[PDB]
RNA sequence: AGGUCUGUGAUGCCCUCAGACGCCCUGGGCCGCACGCGCGCUACACUGGCGGGGCCAGCCGGCGCCCGCGAGGACGCGCGGAGCCCCCGCCGUGGCCGGGACCGCGGGCUGGAACGCCCCCGCGCACCAGGAAUGUCUUGUAGGCGCCCGCCCCCACCGCG
């Protein structure tokens, strides 16, 4: 049925897989691949380049699962 | 000592020590092996040899004048098979891969033999201790 | 002389080897034996149908057998060939309570 | 491996001997076929399982449930002394639990004022009663009218 | 990895042994799509090809899409054990080798021509339908 | 038939010469001690049997006894086996 | 055809021994570690004598097919008749229990 | 008038009793399959699968060295415990890496003799929680996980624990 990739083409690993992330405040791998309708293992690698970048921290962490908070605000 | 410190941290630790100070060296048959009868695919590691073989080093280092057969070793690495319509069983890792580690350990005199299989020697307590203290902090 | 000896008791009812025990230490007390070691109790176990044939509820019965041992070993040097004898003769020699001796 | 009755344990001839004198005191804990041993003296607050520092436990989620006493109890007096536990026995949880009944018993039988012993139990048996009396349920045997202690083979009438 | 936006040759449908494949599933499991080959052939292949193995397939540039082919068709020459084959004792060849899809289709076929003549008992129980091992069939795999 | 031979390459292939792992079981001496004789019974395999009953069907192995099941819970007073728990 | 690369014409005459190392495990077994009866060397034996100088019947249903029985004719037992059975290169290494079948297919 | 004369030097009355229903040998069958059902096993997946590592039982209990991917094998001595689980990562809702039936080469063990049993590569059936109907269960219980013995030359989805 549904349909996801798991490789963005330039513009939209921007647009809005950053652009309307960063204006939450508590997200999730899960929920931004429910959202962006794009498999999980994009959203961790974004994830990865956003703590790199310092806009969001890590509050719980664990295999299963890991969820952040939004620093910046 | 070393068992004030997780085994994890230690295990990574050690093996890049090793593979630095090349102590020891992949053969040619770690390429295509399974790892185990039970085992249903091969690792996806590149580097799994030099955590093994830290293991088996601190697991020798354990048992301290206890001495070690390498089908005991295979014991402490076993699993479970599956996929049969059948119960599940438990089944021994494979010894190939051991028996290396533990003739190369004790081709650095790390591992001195015994009447029956091998113990611990003191260089080797030395070492581990000595890696154990650079890691404590 | 001195040969370091041992003794070995077996038995399947609890109460003669109990009483054979009392009887051979109370005997030795001079020679310089002393008490047992009790080992671990070894359990034979049978289970069978109930019936000599297929029918009805499947009952099983549940057998067995224990066998106790107790071990002296600590006539040694104490006792020579010849006074073992003096200890396995004083006691009360009972029909089933086979004693093994062996330095 | 260890069965927790064994002669070795409950004396821990692991110990060596010189030393072994000083561990005045010895003392129990319990659960199901598991088994912990504390040989106490005095220290400054240190304590260890199997060679093993009291942190670093495997039931990171537990830990809390094994330093529950030292919470409930105060500080000075477990800083006071010193330990080294020995367990052996099924499972981990078991384990956590007689290690913690032992910790309790043996530090509640350092103090030589009874009635500091009597004030303390009550302040430790209102939290928990499990932390100072052992646990008696045990597993039960199975019977041959099914695979279960309970439970029967499925009957079928027809 | 660490790849985030598509490589510009990143090629999404990708033919090979006249089988198709995508360009999103990782390669060792991708390559699993052909006859012949599994998860633990395919990382052997790879590898001694001094390719990588958690890349997705599709980005799988030109270059390695041969070295890979040649290691396929020449897989013992190339190093690779004759006990991970499909094929080990060849009935005419003697040989051990590794055979793909075109081929899986004619060995089979092939070999039950074979029996049929030769009148084994094997033979004639894969003519209406049976269990050639030795399984109970009175009250199991009832059409 | 006593002078007969074959050819070498076919001597060669004769089988193990280490006799065979198919004993009759014996409890004691009494049973033995190792024309139609050439074949009366060369079938030679286990052919154990209750001590009791002489018979060939549910013989317990175990410990040693070679007792049917049948014919043991007549006698299980004598040897000692008790029916308790 | 070919027989594991060796060609049909020189396969006849081959000794078993030599074409042994390139067959399957139970053979390589049988003979080379096993052995074999007196009963079966004395099958070859007349086997031999037939071809140089009848269906020569048998109950072996264990013994394995040697080169040199090629072209050869024989029936065998499955316990009611005898059953005859044709020779062929790619019938070596096998017993001849395959080849008389035991019983009849099942129709309603 | 439940079952057992097919457990027995337990047995009454009949029938078999030298071309034997006596005893012994060679093969085959008891496993054969359009079909109906009884006790079970495995699964339908993210409360998950895979890879690496750490780690604790009890009825009870045997190990070293060297070859071989493994299964196993050659030597020589008396000595010895697991799955679930926890941790780090990959997969990311696709009959897909879920599931492993079926089938095709090959290497070994048992045994006088594979039709029996293990290991490797490949192929990869149904199956998306199951209608009328129906079973068991109150604390270390249900359920989940594995481990030993019985018969046994090899073989446990069985049974007693």
């Amino acid at each position: 049925k549904v349909d996801y990739p798991t490789l963005f083409a330039d513009e939209a690993a921007m647009n809005e897989a950053l652009k309307f992330i960063k204006n939450s405040k508590c997200i999730t791998h899960t929920q931004i691949c429910e959202r962006l309708r794009v498999s999980v293992a994009l959203a961790k690698r974004v994830m990865r380049q956003l703590v790199k970048s310092g806009d969001f921290a890590i509050v719980s962490k664990s295999s299963r699962m890991t969820i952040f908070k939004n620093m910046t605000k | 000592s070393v068992t004030r410190v997780p085994a994890d941290v230690f295990i990574n630790s050690f093996a890049a020590h090793l593979k630095n100070r090349g102590i020891i060296k992949c053969p040619a048959f770690t390429d295509y092996v399974k790892t185990g009868v039970s085992r249903q695919y091969a690792p996806r590691d590149a580097d799994w040899f030099y955590i093994k073989a830290a293991s088996v080093i601190r697991h020798f280092y354990i048992s301290g004048s206890h001495s070690i057969g390498v089908a005991g070793l295979a014991r402490k690495y076993s699993s479970l098979q599956k996929g049969k319509t059948t119960p599940h069983h438990t089944k021994r890792a494979s010894c190939k891969v051991i028996r290396s580690i533990v003739s190369q350990f004790l081709g650095q005199k790390l591992l001195i033999a015994g009447e029956r299989g091998r113990h611990i020697s003191p260089n080797g307590r030395k070492m581990v201790e000595d890696f154990a203290e650079g890691l404590q902090k | 002389m001195h040969q370091k000896y041992t003794i070995i008791v077996v038995g399947k009812d609890l109460k003669l080897v109990e009483r054979y025990v009392k009887s051979i230490v109370k005997e030795g007390r001079a020679f310089g034996i002393s008490g047992p070691c009790r080992a671990p109790v070894r359990r034979l176990t049978i289970t069978t149908r109930k019936s000599p044939c297929g029918e009805g509820t499947n009952t099983w019965h549940r057998f067995e057998l224990r066998m106790y041992k107790r071990t002296f070993w600590v006539t040694c040097g104490g006792n020579d060939i010849s006074t073992i004898l003096s200890k396995t003769v004083v006691i009360p020699g009972i029909q089933v309570t086979v004693e093994v001796e062996e330095p | 491996m260890a069965k927790g009755n064994r002669r070795d344990l409950l004396e821990r001839n692991d110990i060596e001997v010189r030393e072994r004198d000083k561990y005045t005191v010895h003392t129990l804990g319990k659960k199901k076929n598991s088994v912990a041993v504390a040989f106490v003296k005095a220290g400054k607050g240190d304590i260890l399982v199997n060679n093993v520092p009291l942190a670093l436990v495997r039931p990171e989620i537990l830990r809390t449930k094994v330093s529950e006493p030292i919470m409930i109890l105060g500080e000075s007096l477990f800083k006071g002394l010193d330990m080294n536990i020995k367990v052996a026995g099924g499972g981990h949880v078991s384990q956590i639990y007689a290690v913690r009944q032992a910790i309790s018993r043996g530090v509640l039988a350092s103090v030589k004022d009874e009635a500091a012993r009597s004030e303390l139990r009550a302040k430790l048996v209102s939290y928990d009663r499990q932390l100072v009396v052992s646990d008696p349920r045990r597993c039960e045997a199975k019977k041959f009218g099914g695979r279960g202690a309970r439970a029967r083979r499925q009957k079928s009438y027809r | 990895m660490t790849t985030i936006v598509q490589p510009n040759d990143y090629r999404d449908l990708l033919r090979m042994f006249n089988t198709n494949i995508q360009g999103k599933v990782v390669l060792e499991c991708a390559l699993v799509g052909i006859k012949g080959i599994g998860r633990r052939f395919a990382n052997v292949a790879l590898k001694k090809a001094n390719i990588d193995v958690h890349k997705r397939a599709g980005e799988l540039t030109a270059a390695e899409e041969d070295a890979l082919m040649k290691v396929l068709e020449d897989p013992l020459s190339h190093g690779i054990p004759a006990w991970m084959l499909n094929r080990n004792n060849d009935f005419e060849s003697g040989k051990d080798m590794h055979i793909l899809v075109n081929t899986i289709a004619s060995t089979h076929r092939a070999d039950l021509e074979r029996l049929r003549k030769t009148r084994c008992e094997r033979g004639v129980r894969h003519h209406h339908n049976l269990k050639v091992r030795g399984q109970h069939t009175k009250s199991t795999g009832r059409r | 038939r006593n002078l007969g031979s074959c050819g070498a390459e076919d001597l060669d292939s004769r089988v193990h010469p280490s006799t065979i792992f198919w004993p009759t079981e014996a409890d004691n001496i009494n049973l033995a001690s190792g024309m139609r004789e050439t074949e009366f019974c060369t079938h030679i395999a286990h052919k154990r049997e209750c001590r009791i009953c002489g018979n060939y069907n549910s013989v317990y192995r175990k410990y040693g006894l070679f007792i049917c099941r049948r014919c043991f819970k007549e006698n299980a007073g004598k040897i000692g086996f008790v029916k308790l728990h | 055809p070919n027989f594991r690369g060796v060609e049909v014409e020189k396969l006849a005459t081959m000794k078993i021994t030599d074409i042994l190392p390139k067959l399957n495990a139970r053979c390589r077994r049988r003979i080379g570690k096993h052995g074999l009866s007196m009963k079966h060397l004395r099958f070859v034996n007349k086997l031999r004598l037939r071809r140089a100088a009848k269906i020569v019947r048998t109950h072996l249903r264990d013994m394995i097919i040697f080169p040199e029985m090629i072209g050869m004719t024989v029936s065998v037992y499955n316990g009611r008749q005898f059953i005859p059975v044709e020779i062929k290169p790619p019938m070596v290494g096998r017993a001849l229990r395959e080849y008389s079948m035991s019983y009849k297919i099942v129709s309603h």
